[PDB]
RNA sequence: GGAACUUUACCAGAUCCGGACAGGAUGAGGAUUGACAGAUUGAGUGUUCUUUCUCGAUUCCCUGAAUGGUGGUGCAUGGCC
């Protein structure tokens, strides 16, 4: 037909998403301290990429 | 049963075609060149050229040891029938056939495709060549692929005389995402004794002589 | 029994080793077998002692060990991890030889063995 | 049992010729007994010594 | 045939293999292999060779290479240290 | 309709071909035979033949 | 691409592993290979069930994987046309 979404369709691909969760992860430091975790990595420890990601399926 | 003359021209190809494959595939890395072999009596003799002489032989001669006996129980030859030898180029300037494997190895160790493809030119047009065409076709940029070429010098391509000035090797590129096919094409400067290039001029070049 | 852990290490070299119930049994009663050695302690089938006769009948030398268990932990027939010890051992009990030899075997001549 | 490739040992058909340098069965040169594959043979009539004169 | 190699034939091969360093092996599933210790007799069936090769490069022993029909295998420096403790050679 | 099995071999508990009585073995007799050989098909030497109604068996 | 079988990609069945190599439990006091006669079967096909001998560490049983495909997508590509 002419319409291929209905109202009986909400939430499909929410409803199907497989629902993984939050690994543990210890907390990073807040406020001052984490300022300082920033600046050690981004100009102590030396374009600039700040998010590199590993090679995927596109090269 | 003898077999006729016409049935022998044919089995001496496919030897050499069949011989051609199989160092195309293991001295890739070595800088292979071609090969020319003499066949005559007490033996048959193997040229094998290449840019990378201390690898393609062995730390004693190990590596064309093996690739020696790798001929040998192919096609059955027997012992002291088979001897293999290995010459350089000595430009690696005018050979499209090293070129080209060298540029498959820049764009396999993740060098950007246009770096890498200048590289060669500036290489090949520093070395003496009149002219030279590297052509990178595959997904280069993205999901859908693109075709580019690079180009500097002459190059004759519509005659058959492009048999003689031209060279030219094709190899693939086995990225992570597909395949990428590369081409380099040298056209061959000079040298008259035939190192690297035809004797005779180009054929339609007339160059008039200056009377004495 | 320490003697007879360096011939038989030489016999797996070449060729040539036939182990257990076995086919040792059939070559015994062939005579084939040069050298033989079993279980000196008591197994399964009450330690039937076949080879007893069809070595002797067959004029075939024969040597008894206690330890039918861990009897050629040198040959390496029981599992390896690579980095400790040997596993659970399994039974290899009659061992026939047919092979060299050459280094220590001119002591497996001695006490008078069977000739 | 060893039926295993009864029918492959007798060796008469389409199926016993095969490409000596593609491994394929389809539409093989047997002029000359060359035995080349179709498409495998135009990569390397240069090498065979096969040019295009005419 | 049968991938399943006798163990006469195992050591067979590999005296072949460590003493000319090289096989060359036809890829035809029902011919022989025929290699020579001085009197040509081994008669091995392809479909052994192939096994026993793939068996040996999955220890990451050996190093192939494979032409029009034929495959090539060599021996390593790890792999012909590996030979001699089969056939209990001394180096 | 029904799968099947998919054979394997069967144990046959300490014993795969065995010979004949009096153990003692006091300088006698070598102990009998409990199966025969018909050889040079194609062996002979211990190939021993099976009961099956005490007919037969390899090959030989 | 003039296909009787093969080719072969399709349909009804039947085998075989060509599941390497690891790790774990059976294992030489046997891991397993193969098969004569019958029954099974389209099959004087040991595929399997009965029968018992052969093979002698090659295997097999689990777990993780890997290699094969004339499977898909030519609108992901190389190459050639
Ligand atoms: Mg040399
Ligand atoms: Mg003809």
């Amino acid at each position: 037909g002419k319409i291929h979404g209905s109202l009986a369709r909400a939430g499909k691909v929410k409803n199907q998403t497989p629902k993984v969760a939050k690994q543990e992860k210890p907390k990073q430091p807040r406020g001052r301290a984490l300022k300082r975790l920033k600046y050690t990595r981004r100009f102590l420890s030396k374009k600039v990429h700040m998010n590199k990601q590993p090679p995927g399926k596109a090269g | 049963g003898p077999l006729s003359k016409k049935r022998m021209i044919i089995r001496d190809g496919v030897f050499y075609a069949e011989l051609f494959e199989f160092l195309k595939r293991e001295l890739a890395e070595e800088g292979f060149s071609g090969v020319s072999y003499h066949v005559t009596t007490l033996r048959t003799e193997i040229v094998i050229k290449a840019t990378k002489t201390r690898e393609v032989l062995g730390v004693n001669g190990r590596r064309i040891r093996e690739l020696t006996a790798c001929i040998q129980q192919r096609f059955n030859y027997k012992e002291g029938k088979l001897q293999l030898y290995v010459e350089r180029v000595e430009v690696r300037g005018l050979s499209a056939m090293a070129q080209v494997e060298s540029l498959r190895f820049k764009l396999l160790s993740n060098l950007q495709v246009r770096r890498a493809a200048m590289g060669i030119i500036r290489y090949v047009m520093e070395s003496g060549a009149k002219g030279c065409e590297v052509t990178v076709g595959g997904k280069i940029k993205g999901q859908r692929a693109k075709s580019m070429t690079f180009r500097d010098g002459y190059m004759i391509k519509s005659g058959t005389a492009h048999k003689s000035f031209v060279d030219s090797a094709c190899r693939h590129c086995y990225m992570r995402a597909g395949c990428i096919g590369v081409k380099v094409k040298i056209m061959l400067p000079g040298d008259s004794t035939g190192r690297n290039g035809p004797s005779e001029p180009l054929p339609d070049v007339i160059t008039v002589i200056e009377p004495k | 029994e320490d003697a007879v852990r360096i011939v038989i290490q030489k016999a797996l070299e070449a060729n040539g080793l036939v182990r257990g119930l076995s086919e040792v049994a059939r070559t015994l009663d062939c005579k084939t077998a040069h050298m033989c050695i079993l279980a000196d302690d008591c197994e399964d089938e009450e330690y039937k002692k076949l080879v007893t006769a069809l070595a002797k009948q067959g004029n075939i030398d024969l040597i008894n060990v206690e330890e039918r268990e861990k009897l050629a932990q040198w040959a390496g027939l029981v599992r390896r991890d690579v980095a400790g010890e040997v596993t659970k051992t399994l039974k290899c009990s009659s061992v026939a030889i047919r092979d060299f030899g050459e280094r220590t075997k001119a002591l497996d001549y001695l006490l008078s063995q069977l000739h | 049992l060893d039926q295993w490739r009864s029918r492959q040992k007798i060796g008469m058909g389409k199926g016993a010729r095969c490409c000596v340098i593609c491994s394929n069965q389809k539409a093989l040169i047997r002029k000359y007994e060359l035995n080349v594959c179709r498409q495998c043979f135009r990569e390397n009539a240069e090498h065979i010594g096969f040019t295009k004169l005419r | 045939m049968s991938t399943y190699v006798p163990k006469p034939s195992r050591d067979n091969v590999y005296r072949f293999f460590f003493t000319e360093g090289v096989i060359a092996c036809k890829k035809d599933r029902m011919g022989t292999w025929t290699g020579t210790l001085g009197g040509n007799t081994f008669t091995v069936p392809c479909i052994q060779v192939m096994q026993l090769m793939r068996s040996l490069k999955s220890r990451n022993l050996i190093k192939e290479q494979y032409a029009w029909r034929h495959y090539y295998w060599t021996l390593n420096d790890e792999g012909i240290a590996y030979m001699r403790s089969y056939l209990h050679l001394a180096p | 309709p029904k799968k099947p099995t998919h054979r394997h071999k069967l144990e046959k508990m300490r014993a795969l071909k065995y010979f004949k009585v009096t153990e003692n073995d006091d300088g006698s007799y070598k102990v009998e035979r409990t199966r025969q050989d018909c050889p040079h098909p194609q062996c002979g030497a211990g190939v021993y033949m099976a009961q099956h109604k005490d007919r037969q068996y390899h090959l030989t």
